[PDB]
């Protein structure tokens, strides 16, 4: 049994977002579905639920009037509609199910992978990529700085994915400016610096931008 | 301000037993079944107890649960290092007609060997300086437990502005990583003899330094 949710959403304050959750089963009537969110480093918060077989839906007081949960049996998809978005609605939203056949129906043993919803006044901005030029115990460290971009995410690979051992791409930091920055570093044998070419491949789909930055020794 | 109340954290050594309480009222725990969820850093929650004391198929028998009146408890006997995670209780609340979660409790397994952070500090790149900007990059990895304090110095003076530090993130090897950035003007970078990133972990510090030269 699997639940697959839709991709990351990015919204301006006051706007609305719709997140989907597609079930792997043949029907939705065999389960009860819940939507739960979790902000960075904070706790789980149950928002709403729906039990298709009974056409019943429930909502946490905190979200009444702003949230709507719907179900489409023809496509076995459940939806979460959130209106009047606030910056503090920024979080990972999960859909979860429980097999039945409201407390007697809601439970969450199967969880979707989650959908990130970012609410900010910031506007889309491609990243500026800078090389972090190359040492301890015969090993050197080199990398790429991916500065001031919005919104998440940014993926980084090295040498088109051919270089993976020793690679460490760090989670981005959300700056006081509302923009993100992250870095990727690779530890390589110092002797390789004189031959092996090193290029970091930065991809920021939100801006349809990709940068391949060559990193050479100073 | 969760409707259900849990202790912020519980700790014990391997082999011992830990218990996590979850208090509520008649409308929720008192008249409805309680479930417990386990969540490892950066992973989706997993149901470990439902119907107050039932273990979902597959969950080790060292996990147990109970409910008496308006409060519930999660127990973990023979505590293992692999049990270090956040745990949440949840139940239906009849007065609100909604599911409610406790605020979560962090379970720490004591006595584990500590791992000092590996620190790499990069100076501003020539390209960035040519763009009239300057960022020092401090990358911290392979430390455990996942908690560090990052301080920056210009020469020997504490830097209190322009710093952005991430919270620790769990690595694939179960150790932690974090990064810190120091934004400066090209003139500030070139004006000092050096800048340093100091990473304090479990009482000891690892410091890296870079210089305009």
């Amino acid at each position: 049994v699997q639940l697959v949710q839709s991709g990351a959403e990015v919204n301006k304050p006051g706007s609305s977002v719709k997140v989907s959750c597609q079930a792997s089963g043949a029907t939705l009537n065999s389960h009860a579905f819940s939507w739960v969110r979790q902000a960075p480093g904070q706790g789980l918060e149950w928002m709403a639920g729906i039990i298709p077989i009974f056409g019943s839906s429930h909502y946490a007081q905190k979200f009444r009037g702003r949230v709507t949960i719907s179900a489409d049996e023809s496509t076995r998809t459940v939806y979460l509609h959130l209106r009047g978005l606030r910056s503090d609605d920024t979080a990972v939203y999960y859909c979860a199910s429980n097999s039945i056949a409201g407390g007697y129906y809601y439970d969450m043993d199967v969880w979707g992978q989650g959908t990130t919803v970012t609410v900010s006044s910031a506007s889309t901005k491609g990243p500026s990529v800078f090389p972090l030029a190359p040492t301890s115990g015969g090993t050197a460290a080199l990398g790429c700085l991916v500065k001031d971009y919005f919104p998440e995410p940014v993926t980084v690979s090295w040498n088109s994915g051919a270089l993976t051992s020793g690679v460490h791409t760090f989670p981005a930091v959300l700056q006081s400016s509302g923009l993100y920055s992250l870095s990727s570093v690779v530890t390589v044998p110092s002797s390789s610096l004189g031959t092996q070419t090193y290029i970091c491949n930065v991809n920021h789909k939100p801006s349809n931008t990709k940068v391949d930055k060559r990193v050479e020794p100073k | 301000q969760s409707i259900l109340t849990q202790p912020p954290s519980v700790s014990a050594a391997p082999g011992q037993k830990v218990t996590i309480s979850c208090s509520g009222s008649s409308s929720n725990i008192g008249n409805n079944d309680v479930s417990w969820y386990q969540q490892f850093p950066g992973t989706v929650p997993k149901l470990v107890i439902y119907e107050n004391n039932e273990r979902p198929s597959g969950i080790p028998d060292r996990f147990s649960g109970s409910k008496s009146g308006t409060s519930a408890t999660l127990g973990i006997t023979g505590l293992q290092t692999g049990d270090e995670a956040d745990y949440y209780c949840g139940t239906w609340d009849s007065s609100l007609s909604a599911v409610v979660f406790g605020g979560g409790s962090k379970v720490t397994v004591l006595g584990q060997p500590k791992a000092a952070p590996s620190v790499t500090l990069f100076p501003p790149s020539s390209e960035e300086l040519q763009a009239n900007k300057a960022t020092l990059v401090c990358l911290i990895s392979d430390f455990y437990p996942g908690a560090v304090t990052v301080a920056w110095k210009a020469d020997s003076s504490p830097v209190k502005a322009g710093v952005e530090t991430t919270t620790p993130s769990k690595q694939s090897n179960n150790k932690y990583a974090a990064s810190s950035y120091l934004s400066l003007t090209p003139e500030q970078w070139k004006s000092h003899r050096s800048y340093s990133c100091q990473v304090t972990h479990e009482g000891s510090t690892v410091e890296k330094t870079v210089a305009p030269t």
